[PDB]
């Protein structure tokens, strides 16, 4: 679809990685995480979910598991794919991201999440909300 | 008037006190009196300057003490101060007015539809300066901008006048506060003076604070003067700036593009 | 709004009434409208209304003076004295008011009786019970209110041992145990009761209200909390209340949500705060929305039209608002039309395209100016709140529905409107859709008219630029760049994002009649200065001695002391 490849280059890729590995030295970890979700295509979208945050689900780092934001960018990455319908993206980022993430380490996620859940998934409010409700 | 008077050929034995109660409380009322000294010795050179309010109050005492016994000698108490070519200028009074006061620094506007709300009006007159409040009058369609800066007054008027807001186009003008307004209604429902205040200054100078810079959001600082030292937050107190201001900035505007891509804030 | 001007109003309509010395029925149906008026505009305290009361009383209207009771109480909770002429009242009624005397004095017991003041109200409460020949509910009231901190503790006690002489000591350890505890009690409040009524005193200071003293009673309620904190908060609230303060409505309500309280009588609280306080506050409705959008997990039945009620209370006062437009249609898209995900895909995209073609007709039927009192959203939906309905619209099509010709339809279609011209998240989310897709020339043609005809707020203009500073180096090659560079406008997308920061108007491509000459050195104030036409400041003196020059031509030589100022400030606002 005459898609120029961005930050994801050999020259490029690694330069973000290198910075994104500190975690508390350098700041603007979420203007890059804002930035590498601005391609929309099926296959880069899927090479962008495959090389940071499938390895960011592998490693289980502690900073970007703890902010919400990171999981909101990853849901905006996802669910603004120009191929996919709505409801296998939709039953995707419910069934397949919101259990993965961790319930004690909601507290800062919440906050970024629930709004993200108020912009674009009304009716997966109350299901979210029963996850992580006060009692088991 | 301020009448100036030099008395000279003093005693050394004569400091500024007795100078001043031999110019002061004798028929007159000195403002100021002053000895010129030396410069790192400490003793008088003989020499002083008497500054009153009232020029005939100093014209007697420059009569009277005309050959006095000062400490001994003579006072020589005459005038110092009142055909070339060259002469300094001299000019009168606005009277003081909301135009004419250069610390003047809130720009009334006007024209609105009665619609535009106060976090909006904040959004369109954010980021030529700070601000400290935005209130705008209720049924009146005009309100009050009020920066600290007069440069950012004066960037603000020469980018958004003739600009729509919301399909009415806009007034900008001078104006004074919500305060002063109340006053000058006051003094105006019964025309007795209807005098105005002019709006007090910075207590320069400053060298920290560089005008025209906005920051929303421990402090290593080097106070370095090529960045920015100090701040005025934006509500309010006074921040030391950091170095990471633009990375906040950045965050700042990418959470304001996601909330108002759905309609969580207007502004 | 003047307030003492409508008391002086009733009181002079008041004084006529009482020098006409007759039936006055006009008189009287006007002081009834002024005192209307005066409850409608005004908190109405007992103080004032009992003369109200009174005047009731007196033209026989008690079938009216017992429906204002309530709205007394209501308006008042700390009014004791409006509660003891309501149980004082209605004794002389028809054969329910054995039912309507002490549901009177017992819906009092839960408002009225935590006080210190309160010792007044049960002895008539025993009095009431005096008239009857029960002594059973005379001893459940007397044990009642010895359990109780009130002043006359010990004298109540007293009363109640040397009154009942056949049911003096029948549980003697047990009420021992609750005078001790009610001395325990009182022992314990009489800090507060001391430095509370040592400096209530009318002085028209903050000593007269005694912000502090309630501060430090409401603080020592909250300490002491050995289960009796609700009713004792209560009566503390109220009388803080008494003396339209929400940092203290704030504190309550943050005591009765950490207390694990109802749902009911926490949604009644916030009933009462937001009918009592005036408006223009903003601060209390956000946090009663949030906590309904927090606790429709519980219920749905009746949180949903609480909710809607409650957008409808604040969209008549508030106008202007932009998200409470926004909880409505996340309200509306949650509680009316969901669809989980274990359900069927054809019934949730029916849902879906019958809510897009619900917001459609909506749209339509509001651009047509025509209106359905059966649809609330025919009604809820204003000209500023009507931007946000087509950016769902947009929202809803385009991401679930999955179309780019009926997008781009509704794209060209909703431009051209008057009021959603200078929106910001229409125009933004028609960004957000030009990001989206890979094409550059709408884009260009977006951020072209940035300053020209779309007309903006600058910060969001100034975001608008540094996102696509952001976006096109990344995502774009010189190829496409030097294509599509015109000299017609000098439109370069590297640096016009940057010039356009500062002004919002910018042209791309006689001077001394403009609007820049007359205020270069002060702005506002405009001059016409004098300047030499033939100027030979630029002219270099070895081109100057080539030939002699000519007389300097004058011009504005008549306006040195003329200044004229465009004062708007003065002609109007000061006067109109």
């Amino acid at each position: 679809d005459s898609q120029s490849n961005g930050l994801l280059n050999k020259e490029l890729f690694d330069k973000v990685w290198k910075r994104l590995s500190c975690k508390e030295k350098k700041s603007g970890q979420e203007i890059l995480l804002n930035n590498l979700v601005q391609f929309y295509s099926k296959d880069t979208v899927e090479f962008v979910e495959k090389n940071i945050f499938q390895k960011i689900i592998e490693f289980g780092w502690e900073y970007y598991l703890q902010n919400g934001m990171f999981w909101n960018c990853y849901c905006r990455l996802i669910y603004f794919d120009t191929s996919r319908s709505y409801l296998d993206k939709r039953q995707y980022i419910v069934r397949k991201i919101w259990p993965q993430i961790d319930k004690k380490f909601a507290q800062s996620v919440l906050p970024s999440l629930t709004e993200f859940c108020e912009s674009y998934f009304p009716e997966e409010m109350d299901t979210l909300e029963e996850m992580f409700t006060e009692e088991p | 008037n301020n009448c100036s008077i030099f008395v000279g050929d003093l005693a050394p034995n004569v400091t500024e006190s007795q100078l001043f109660e031999l110019f002061i409380n004798r028929y007159a009322s000195t403002s100021h009196a002053k000895i010129v000294h030396d410069q790192v010795t400490g003793m008088s050179k003989g020499y002083g300057f008497v500054k009153f309010t009232n020029s005939d109050e100093q014209q007697l005492a420059l009569s009277e003490m005309q050959g006095v016994f000062l400490n001994g000698r003579a006072i020589k108490v005459g005038p110092t101060s009142g055909m070339s070519q060259f002469i300094y200028p001299v000019q009168q009074q606005p009277s003081l007015n909301h135009f004419t006061d250069p610390n003047n620094t809130t720009v009334f506007i006007g024209g609105l539809s009665s619609l535009v709300t106060e976090d909006e009006l904040r959004a369109y007159f954010q980021p030529f300066g700070t601000i400290v409040y935005v209130k705008i009058p209720v049924g009146k369609c005009c309100g009050f901008v009020q920066y600290v800066d007069r440069l950012s007054a004066e960037a603000a008027i020469a980018g958004m006048q003739g600009f729509p807001i919301a399909n009415s186009r806009v007034r900008l003008s001078w104006g004074r506060s919500a305060k002063q307004t109340a006053l000058l209604q006051q003094a105006m429902l019964s025309n007795s003076l209807q005098v105005q205040q002019q709006q007090p200054g910075l207590q320069q100078p400053n060298y920290g604070y560089i005008p025209s810079s906005t920051c929303e959001a421990n402090v290593s600082s080097t106070m370095l003067p090529g960045c920015q030292i100090l701040n005025y937050s934006n509500p309010q107190q006074v921040i030391m700036q950091g170095s990471e201001a633009v990375v906040n900035s950045t965050n700042a505007m990418l959470n304001r593009l996601e909330q108002g891509s759905n309609g969580f804030m207007f502004a | 709004a003047l307030r003492g001007l409508d008391t002086q109003f009733l009181q002079d309509n008041t004084a006529l009434v009482q020098a006409y010395r007759g039936l006055d029925w006009s008189d009287i149906s006007s002081l009834t409208q002024m005192v209307d008026v005066i409850e409608q505009t005004v908190v109405k305290y007992g103080n004032p209304n009992d003369s109200i009361k009174l005047a009731l009383e007196t033209i026989l209207w008690q079938i009216l003076r017992k429906y204002p009771l309530l709205f007394g109480f209501w308006k008042r909770f700390a009014t004791i004295e409006y509660q003891l002429f309501g149980l004082k009242k209605s004794i002389a009624v028809l054969a329910t008011s054995v039912k309507w005397f002490p549901t009177s004095l017992e819906l009092w017991c839960d408002y009225l009786n935590v006080l210190c003041v309160n010792n007044p109200n049960e002895t008539d409460f025993i009095r009431n019970n005096f008239e009857i020949a029960k002594d059973l509910i005379g001893k459940q009231f007397l044990s009642h209110p010895f359990w109780d901190k009130f002043i006359e503790f010990e004298v109540g006690q007293k009363n109640w041992h040397n009154v009942q002489r056949i049911y003096e000591y029948i549980i003697e350890v047990p009420l021992h145990q609750y005078a001790r505890f009610f001395t325990s009690y009182k022992k314990f409040l009489n800090e507060k009761n001391l430095k509370t009524t040592r400096n209530i005193d009318i002085v028209l200071r903050k000593t007269q209200t005694t912000v502090n003293e309630i501060w430090q009673f409401e603080s020592k309620i909250k300490q002491p909390f050995f289960n009796l904190g609700q009713v004792l908060n209560d009566d503390l609230e109220n009388w803080s209340r008494y003396l339209y303060h929400e940092n203290t409505w704030m504190m309550y309500i943050k005591w009765l949500t950490k207390k694990n309280i109802s749902d009911e009588v926490v949604v009644d609280i916030y009933q009462k705060a937001n009918t009592f306080l005036p408006l223009d506050f903003k601060t209390l409705r956000y946090d009663f929305l949030r906590f309904l959008k927090r606790k429709y997990r519980s219920n749905n039945t009746l949180f949903n039209n609480i909710f809607n009620e409650t957008v409808s209370r604040y969209l008549k006062i508030w106008p202007n608002d932009i998200l409470l437009m926004t909880e409505y249609l996340c309200m509306l898209k949650r509680h009316s039309f969901k669809n989980s995900l274990d359900q069927s895909p054809k019934e949730i995209l029916e849902k879906q395209t019958s809510f897009t073609k619900i917001l459609e007709t909506s749209i339509t039927n509001y651009i047509n100016n025509q209106i359905d009192a059966k649809v609330h959203l025919q009604t809820l939906i204003n000209d500023k709140n009507l931007s946000i309905v087509v950016v769902e619209l947009i929202k809803t099509t385009w991401l679930v529905l999955k179309n780019n010709m009926q997008t781009r339809k509704y794209f060209n279609l909703y431009q051209k409107n008057i009021l959603i011209k200078n929106s910001v998240p229409f125009w933004l989310t028609y960004y957000k859709f030009e990001k989206s897709n890979v094409n550059f020339t709408k884009l260009n043609k977006f951020i072209r008219e940035l300053g020209v005809e779309i007309y903006l707020p600058t910060t969001v203009m100034n975001d608008i630029l540094t996102d696509y500073k952001t976006f096109y180096l990344t995502h774009s090659n010189i190829v496409t760049y030097e294509s599509s560079i015109i000299d017609s406008n000098t439109f370069d997308p590297i640096l016009y994002p940057e010039l356009k920061m500062s002004n919002p108007k910018y042209d791309p491509v006689d001077w001394h009649k403009k609007t820049e000459w007359k205020e270069a050195g002060h702005i506002g104030i405009t001059t016409e200065r004098p300047q030499i036409s033939n100027s030979i400041i630029e002219c270099n003196s070895g081109t100057l001695i080539q030939k002699p020059i000519s007389l300097p031509n004058f011009r504005n030589l008549e306006k040195i002391n003329q200044v004229k100022i465009n004062d708007l400030y003065t002609e109007e606002f000061l006067k109109e």
